[PDB]
């Protein structure tokens, strides 16, 4: 069966370049081509088909070539909203297989985190769980380190970090640490900090509570 | 104009049976060719199935046997059934419409289809305390499966919401965090509900978000 | 031995017809040599359903019908009884008690065309598959959304027919193969088609 693969795996790029996706199959499939757009949390959008012909209401940025085993396609103009997973998929052969995906982003300027702690609230802790949320706030690079401290304690996996995927407005990241004690293993300690590293800022950001307030 | 709408996914234990349903407007599902195509999660594209305009159906060779798609011609709808599901098949299924099983011009939303032997758990919703601006949002904790919708003010706040994708604990469940960045001006006279909306274990949290 | 049948003016035509226009002709009342074509090196596949290959020469039909055609190398395998596809729903369908020869062959020195040969089309579009030996030449708009589409090509309303782009450098399985169905077909009639004595 046909084995369609896609380079490079992730691509970023600075708005206003021209980005060139390559698709590779395993045998010859013509120009039995289409390439799809997939934003995060929505269906895919057919861009282009018979590996050169727009689908209409695509704008005229999209473009493709190529035939055979080896095809293009390229974005002569990055924008801020093309933030997606890029697919090509071939229909010469009899089962129609899907490419790897290509995830596209855009190189904006460095923008520092907004941080914010959240304490565990009280109506959780009758539940016998403990929540501490670190929350950074439109940055960019992706890239960023988060400690724990408890009144200096050394941290290690006791949280898990979710990133939301790029935003198409302004191409900032968001990403929330959070860390799961026990009740009772959770009012041994005073004072909580949450220390973020990031390429941003010049020191690294501490924001800390106190149980008792 | 062209518009396609799923039914159908929920929880499924394995071994199980489930029929995914996409009415369709715009266009009628009797005389055209649709493909249902699916999605594992944080994977690529896979397609499952596909119906021709004059009835002849194909399926891909890890369904074969096992699924079955058709259509009912009267309602413009059309139907995949699932039976004997394995674990692999916790998937995202669109239908598509086709112009002859080459490109799919025209996708469904998608519809989730979950199997495992857990059971449905309704979610545990927390606020998070906020302190220019300010943050404020609320901790959706402990619910399978996927997914929990998270509006703000019965959806009349989409600016500035963040609603983190969810995690999977050790313990199983899933959890997410939706915060909203808001100005200092209307953070001590404007009161914040999020809607938190589980449909698969019909759960609805209006919690408000109070300093 | 006089008069033998002209598979020369089928088999070597300079021009096929394409597979939603298949062309028949009417192989009767002359003698037919079959084991000069079950003994041609060129034939890539020559499958008898209803027929042994070596008893043709012994068996009498009163008529035999020629179905010329070129479609693409993989879809040679829906040119069977009981096979399903775009070619047999839409374009040209056997029946399940198909009794004759399907006999193809690769024509990419002659129907291929460096800029492609977009001569040859394919019915991609139909309500409903077709009876088998159907012909369907009709070239009307397919009307897929069921809207007041009166006739104008555009949204919802797609032409039937696409065309198999044929060059040289494709692979095989997109080399256009020429193919030709023979149905020899007894009804009660006198037989006027045998073999050599
Ligand atoms: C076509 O012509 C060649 C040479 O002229 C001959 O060998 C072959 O038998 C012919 N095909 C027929 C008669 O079907």
């Amino acid at each position: 069966d046909v084995v369609m693969t896609q380079s490079p795996a992730t691509l970023s790029l600075s708005p206003g370049e021209k980005a060139t996706l390559s698709c590779r199959a395993s045998q010859s499939v013509s120009s039995y081509l289409a390439w799809y757009q997939q934003k995060p949390g929505q269906p895919p959008k057919l861009l282009i088909y018979w590996a050169s012909t727009r689908e209409s209401g695509v704008p005229d940025r999209f473009s493709g070539s190529g035939s055979g085993t080896d095809f293009t396609l390229t974005i002569s103009s990055l924008q801020a909203e093309d933030v997606a997973v890029y697919y090509c998929q071939q229909y010469g052969s009899s089962p129609l297989t899907f490419g790897g995906g290509t995830k596209v982003e855009i190189k904006r300027t460095v923008a520092a985190p907004s941080v914010f702690i959240f304490p565990p609230s009280d109506e959780q802790l009758k539940s016998g769980t403990a929540s501490v949320v670190c929350l950074l706030n439109n940055f960019y690079p992706r890239e960023a380190k988060v400690q724990w401290k408890v009144d200096n304690a050394l941290q290690s996996g006791n949280s898990q970090e979710s990133v939301t995927e790029q935003d198409s407005k302004d191409s900032t990241y968001s990403l929330s640490s959070t860390l799961t004690l026990s009740k009772a293993d959770y009012e041994k300690h005073k004072v909580y900090a949450c220390e973020v590293t990031h390429q941003g800022l010049s020191s690294p950001v501490t924001k800390s509570f106190n149980r008792g307030e | 104009e062209v518009q396609l709408v799923e039914s159908g996914g929920g929880l499924v234990q394995p071994g199980g049976s489930l029929r995914l349903s996409c009415a369709a407007s715009g266009f009628t599902v009797s005389s055209n060719y649709m493909s249902w195509v699916r999605q594992a999660p944080g994977k690529g594209l896979e397609w499952v199935s596909v119906i021709y305009s004059g009835g002849s159906t194909y399926y891909a060779d890890s369904v074969k046997g096992r699924f079955t798609i058709s259509r009912h011609n009267s309602k413009n709808t059309l139907y995949l059934q699932m039976n004997s599901l394995r674990a692999e098949d916790t998937a995202v299924y669109y239908c598509a419409r086709g112009y002859g099983d080459y490109y799919f011009d025209y996708w469904g939303q998608g519809t989730l289809v979950t199997v495992s032997s857990a059971s449905t758990k309704g979610p545990s919703v927390f606020p998070l305390a906020p302190s220019g601006t300010a943050a404020l949002g609320c901790l959706v904790k402990d619910y399978f499966p996927e997914p929990v919708t998270v509006s703000w003010n019965s959806g009349a706040l989409t600016s500035g919401v963040h609603t983190f994708p969810a995690v999977l604990q050790s313990s199983g469940l899933y959890s997410l965090s939706s915060v909203v960045t808001v100005p200092s001006s209307s953070l001590g006279t404007q009161t914040y509900i999020c809607n938190v909306n589980h449909k698969p274990s019909n759960t609805k949290v209006d919690k408000k978000v109070e300093p | 031995i006089t008069n033998l049948c002209p598979f020369g003016e089928v088999f070597n035509a300079t021009r096929f017809a394409s597979v939603y226009a298949w062309n028949r002709k009417r192989i009767s009342n002359c003698v037919a040599d079959y084991s000069v074509l079950y003994n041609s090196a060129s034939f890539s596949t020559f499958k008898c359903y209803g027929v042994s290959p070596t008893k043709l020469n012994d068996l009498c039909f009163t008529n035999v019908y020629a179905d010329s055609f070129v479609i693409r190398g993989d879809e040679v395998r829906q040119i069977a009884p009981g096979q399903t596809g775009k070619i047999a729903d839409y374009n040209y369908k056997l029946p399940d008690d198909f009794t004759g020869c399907v006999i193809a062959w690769n024509s990419n020195n002659l129907d291929s065309k460096v800029g492609g040969n977009y001569n040859y089309l394919y019915r991609l579009f139909r309500k409903s598959n077709l009876k088998p030996f159907e012909r369907d030449i009709s070239t009307e708009i397919y009307q897929a959304g069921s809207t007041p589409c009166n006739g104008v090509e555009g949204f919802n309303c797609y032409f039937p027919l696409q065309s198999y782009g044929f060059q040289p450098t494709y692979g095989v399985g997109y080399q256009p193969y020429r193919v030709v169905v023979l149905s020899f077909e007894l009804l009660h009639a006198p037989a006027t088609v045998c073999g050599p004595k």
